[PDB]
RNA sequence: GGUGUCCUAAGGGGGGCUCAUGGAGAACAGAAAUCUCCAGUAGAACAAAAGGGUAAAAGUCCCCUUGAUUUUGAUUUUCAG
RNA sequence: ACGUACGACCAUACCCAGUGGAAAGCACGGCAUCCCGUCCGCUCUGCCCUAGUUAAGCCACUGAGGGCCCGGUUAGUAGUUGGGUCGGUGACGACCAGCGAAUCCCGGGUGUUGUACGU
């Protein structure tokens, strides 16, 4: 019997669009934002990470009813403008990019005529609050040693109240319940990349030639990672709006449109597709 | 620009729901302009968004903490219909009636705990559930039976389910009651 | 303006023993020294929550650490009656053991920046004799 | 757009899967058998319906299997077609692209015979794909394989032919 | 009740002194206009967190039998339901029904003006955040009847719509967007819905100054059908229940300021 | 319902996975054993008695708790030689 | 306009197949020391972003068959409440009304959109 019929069909529910593409996962969502311990009415920011093959996107996100709304975002591209230019999705260029996206965060919000209600009801006894957010990590994997949690890790230093435990850093044992700082630091640094090219360059130098090939070309050996790392932090908390220009081609935004219009197909009217469903019929008749 | 505004008849607050009535009319031109009539109504939007805050910022208590500046409110005070009745006491059942007669008292939390400890093994044990004491034996490896007890059961059953079968006894008669008292309640 | 402190920043491990002394460099924040009980003095990058340089070298508890007022310089004394300086951006000890005292030294003073004199600072210990 | 190296056809996996019926030490020598095979501990197989024929219950040990991927698979099919002479059937092939066969002894494919063990036959499964499988495998943005991706059953016969110099039947 | 699970959604769906927020189930009949269902999604869009939806055609007649009704309402633990419809007397009709222990307590039919209604989209503005309360403003002389009358009910059921939930403190950051409704008494009077976006600006007082821009939606109603609640299972929906926190006043007793219960003699 | 057995109990939280069935394949293996792929809106399982229960789960397996009914209350109701 | 990350409506978006894709981005990909996890580095996790490739994912267009979504018609019609209001002893037959369907048929369509960063 052919189980994909007429009655399937009209019987069949689809999911949402973005459970279908793979890409949301609603159950954590609801959660996420539609639900608190308190009933304030206060806003909600949580810090989304994501990663692809070549890049990690960090944003500041609220959630409102007709979309989410981008507070700010930082990308790991950018960090050619602070001086790292190789290693772009490894855990301390997460730490790196968390940490420019709090320092983005509060210097859009100006803790580095229209004014706020606190402002307008602040009392004598009263302190300056620290920017709350909570942590999405979408469909990743949160083990130990992940790179969200470097992401994470590198906001919360950048001045991000961020709630977490500490149990999910490279370094942490299970058995003792204690973090190993030096690992964890040797993590934020990268010495574990340079202990890899230290082990590659003593063990097998041509996958060493093949993995580092651009550190090797641009002069980037493993003993300078860490200083490397270290003033791209300060260079990140001194200016964290550096602009940084890509080598892709540029052109105006009406230029791309001219361009892209170039490429477009273009959907056929209904004077032409009646026109080739006649001449359909009339292959079928000849 | 003020931020006070004048009205024939003064605007009345329920602080609860962060709600404010007007009395006063909504003189709405007879005009077609939907530039000018929303223009109106949003300076009656205005007014009304005016003396709520105001209300709010001057007559509530205003307490600066970590969460944020967070002004108490008052309980509401607009009459709303509930969605389900008012709970009520249960019917008394048969033992609840029996001991409001007889004036017994109900069993403190600490007398009625599954615990108790056994003297001969020096333990501390469950009186019921899993491995209680309700079911001693049924897992020991000697059992002495007394020969008339062999003698008077059936074939096929052991000595080693007969604490099950008195426990299922038991547990029958209570549910029969629970049964029967709820069959009565449901009638009341 | 100084806002008041109000959550846990970092909670870094590392000593063996009670820390019974703390003080930020003069210069920033980002500079911590502790000394303990462990016989150690310990440097922390409190930017990130990290180790930066372990100072061993005394034998007995560090009582006291003090950085000296530009920065250059951390000095130490323990109860092993003796005080050592140390340079903070590389960990390595400055010169030798500072001995002298009979029992235990328990506090440290840097001269005043502006009062140095010789081409040289000057340090003044108190101990237990 | 055939001629493209992404399309190159290569093997996905190989299970080893000895079906024995019954548990115990039997099953455990079968495990044997495929751990001195493999390299890899295997994995055993609970009965999912109770069939009072076969003498076989729900939730009891009646299989054991090993998935083996890379070059290990490559030689493991190796060996079973030089067991099999490099002979198999139309029938063997699946529309899906997939093939296999079995064997009724294990020594002859080079396992010196133990009597502590004895005697057991396997069944070999190869699953044939294309580089751009994580598409349909990875947990973000799963999705289907397209069809002029799919491989097909003379294409993987013909993968046969020109791989292993073998006659399909 | 078996299952712990079942245990706590039973427990959830029992009668409480402190009553649950109430839920509001959309749904639509068989004819139901493209105007109608976008008013009942902007609604929807202003009452996500409690609010559930259906999305098939109903055969439902709410002013002819409501067990249907009733049958979702036991079944969704749904004690408010918006629903829309379609005739050629009545084009575009959103019914507001309020319900009390599953049986229909109070009906009302707003027909909206498909000329004037605007969408949240067809505002080009910083939404209201998920979840977050707006307050509420109802203005003109059509509430104030000294006779319950349908502006009355009408007002009644916009509140209990948009309540939310119910807190005794509130961020002032939570005062962003307000909802007003604008009606005055007398062919037939027109109820506005209008939601508004809250700027505040300096004024040179403690007070801030208040500004307004629009959110979205912009919705016209004409009330229509009036289903009034009987007296008795009025009475019964009226009674408020006194919370084991609010202490029953004894006579010269008292509690001072140190937690002492203090005697009063004459 | 009656017997005879087995269990570090149920529950709770978190994580991973996807079911019944059909088609095509694989020594014994043959309608019915296990393994592989494709298709499968749930047509399985679990709760209830939907006229819209649940699918990166409310299903099923792992990890952690198993502490078998906590403490406080000038408050609610009943009682207290 | 195109792409990506979050999204909103949740099939006009789904089921099947073909053709094309500048730029960049996604993606497939390469390697398993370290973090981490499997019977299997399949998935998950880490490192590389070099090299290959648009084959697939993705995007656009096209095509059948379903399905789905709008508007009109059905039609103010069936049906149902009213001696309602007129006759009929009455039941009821018209009329006056109030609510008020669906089938069939016709016509159209096969995604719109918010924030941020880029091409």
């Amino acid at each position: 019997k052919l189980v994909k019929n007429s009655a399937y069909y009209s019987r069949f529910q689809t999911k949402f669009k973005r459970r279908r593409q793979g890409k949301t996962d609603y159950y954590a969502r609801k959660r996420l934002i539609t639900q608190a311990k308190n009933k304030y009415n206060a806003p909600k920011y949580r810090l989304v990470v994501r990663f692809t093959n070549r890049d990690i996107i960090t944003q500041m996100v609220t959630s409102e009813i007709n979309g989410d709304k981008i507070f700010a975002a930082a990308y790991s591209h950018e960090l050619r403008a602070y001086g790292i230019n190789h290693g772009l999705t490894n855990w301390a260029a997460a730490y790196a990019t968390g940490l420019l996206l709090a320092r983005r965060v509060l210097a859009k919000l100006g803790l580095d005529g229209e004014y706020t209600l606190t402002e307008a009801a602040e009392t004598e006894d009263g302190e300056r609050r620290p920017f709350k957010a909570i942590l999405d990590v979408g469909l990743a994997r949160t083990s130990t040693g992940a790179r969200v949690f470097g992401v994470m890790k590198g906001a919360s230093d950048g001045g991000i109240f961020i709630p977490h435990s500490e149990n999910r850093f490279p370094g942490y044992d299970i058995e003792t319940e204690e973090l190993d700082t030096e690992v964890l630091k040797k993590y934020i640094y990268g010495g574990h990349v340079a202990e890899y090219m230290e082990t590659l360059a003593d063990d097998d130098e041509e996958r060493y030639k093949s993995q580092f090939v651009k550190y090797i070309e641009d002069d980037v050996e493993a003993d300078s990672l860490e200083e490397l790392y270290a003033e791209a932090h300060k260079q990140i908390r001194a200016d964290p709006f550096r602009k940084y220009v890509s080598d892709a081609p540029k052109k105006s935004k009406e230029e791309w449109k001219a361009e892209s219009l170039k490429y477009k197909k273009a959907k056929l009217s209904r004077e032409e597709r009646k026109a080739r469903v006649e001449a359909k019929i009339k292959q079928l008749l000849a | 620009l003020p931020v006070t505004v004048e009205k024939p008849t003064p605007y009345t607050f329920d602080l609860g729901l962060l709600l404010a009535n007007d009395p006063n009319p909504v003189n709405v031109p007879k005009t077609t302009d939907t530039q000018v009539l929303e223009q109106h109504l949003a300076s009656v939007a205005r007014d009304g968004a005016q003396v709520l805050i105001n209300q709010l910022l001057t007559t509530t208590t205003i307490t600066a903490t970590k969460d944020g500046v967070l002004l108490t409110l008052p309980p509401p005070t607009t009459p709303l219909p509930r969605e389900k009745p008012v709970p009520q006491p249960k019917p008394e059942t048969k033992w609840q009636a029996f001991a409001r007669r007889r004036g017994i008292k109900p069993k403190t939390r600490e007398q009625r705990r599954n615990l108790q400890y056994n003297p001969t093994t020096g333990q501390w044990e469950r009186k019921w559930g899993y491995k209680g004491a309700n079911k001693r034996g049924e897992t020991d490896p000697i059992i002495e039976v007394s020969a008339a007890k062999e003698a008077m059961r059936p074939e096929g059953t052991s000595v080693r389910g007969d604490k099950r079968r008195e426990i299922r006894a038991r547990v029958k008669k209570n549910q029969k009651q629970m049964l029967r008292n709820q069959r009565i309640a449901a009638e009341k | 303006k100084v806002h008041a402190v109000s959550r846990l920043a970092h909670r870094i491990p590392g000593h063996g023993q009670p820390i019974l002394s703390c003080q930020f460099s003069p210069v920033s924040s980002s500079r911590l020294a502790t000394g303990s009980g462990d016989n150690t003095a310990r440097i922390w990058d409190t930017d990130s929550g990290t180790p930066k340089f372990t100072l061993k070298g005394h034998t007995g508890w560090v009582l006291g650490v003090s950085w000296s007022p530009d920065g250059k310089y951390l000095a130490t004394c323990s109860m092993d009656t003796t005080v050592r300086v140390w340079d903070p951006e590389s960990g390595k000890q400055v010169n030798q053991e500072f001995r002298g005292h009979a029992k235990w030294v328990l506090a440290l003073a840097w001269q005043p920046y502006h009062l140095w004199r010789d081409g040289t600072a000057r340090l003044a210990s108190a101990s237990k004799d | 757009k055939a001629q493209n190296p992404m399309r190159e056809l290569r093997i996905q996996k190989l299970v080893l899967n000895i079906s024995v019926g019954e548990s115990g030490d039997r099953l455990t020598r079968a495990a044997k058998v495929l751990e001195q095979l493999s390299g890899q501990t295997p994995v055993y197989s609970k009965a999912r319906y109770t069939v009072r024929q076969f003498g076989i219950r729900r939730n009891e040990k009646i299989a054991v299997h090993v998935t083996v991927r890379g070059p290990k698979a490559e030689e493991i099919l190796e060996r079973g077609l030089k067991v099999k002479e490099y002979e198999l059937r139309r029938r063997n092939f699946s529309e899906t692209g997939n093939f296999g066969f079995g064997i009724s002894e294990h020594i002859d494919l080079g396992i010196k015979y133990d009597p502590s063990i004895g005697i057991y036959g396997m069944d070999f499964y190869c699953c044939m794909t294309r580089p751009g499988e994580r598409v349909a495998k990875r947990r973000r943005c799963k999705s289907r394989i397209g069809a002029s991706h799919r491989i097909t059953r003379e294409e993987t016969i013909r993968w046969f032919k020109q791989r292993f110099d073998g006659i399909v039947r | 009740p078996r299952n712990a699970r079942s245990k706590r959604a039973l427990e959830k769906r029992a009668p409480k002194i402190v009553e649950n927020p109430k839920t509001c189930l959309f749904l639509r009949g068989t004819t139901c206009s493209q105007i109608t269902q976008d008013a009942m999604n902007d609604l929807y869009a202003m009452r996500q967190v409690h609010a559930k939806r259906f999305h098939k055609k109903n055969a439902i007649h709410p002013f002819e039998d409501a067990t249907s009704l009733c049958f979702f309402s036991e079944k969704n633990d749904c004690s408010l339901m918006v629903f829309g419809s379609s005739n050629k007397k009545r084009p575009h009709t959103l019914t507001f029904v309020r319900m009390f222990d599953y049986k229909v307590l109070d009906m009302l039919e707003f027909y909206l003006d498909p000329d004037t209604y605007r969408s949240i989209s067809q505002f080009k503005t910083s939404k209201i955040p998920i979840g977050m309360r707006p307050m509420m403003v109802f203005a003109g002389t059509a509430f104030e009847s000294p006779v319950p009358n349908a502006f009355t009910m009408a007002k009644s059921m916009l509140i209990d719509f948009f309540r939310g939930e119910p807190s005794d403190k509130i961020d002032v950051e939570g005062l962003r967007f307000v909802v007003v409704v604008t009606a005055d008494e007398p062919q037939k009077p027109i109820l506005r819905l209008r939601v508004y976006g809250i700027r505040t600006k300096r004024s040179g007082t403690r007070l801030p100054r208040v500004e307004v821009e629009e959110h979205g939606p912009r919705m016209d109603f004409r009330l229509g059908r009036m289903r009034e609640p009987d007296p008795a299972m009025l009475k019964e929906a009226m009674k408020k229940a006194k919370t084991p926190q609010e202490e029953r006043t004894k006579k010269n007793i008292s509690m001072d300021l140190l937690g002492d219960k203090i005697g009063r003699i004459h």
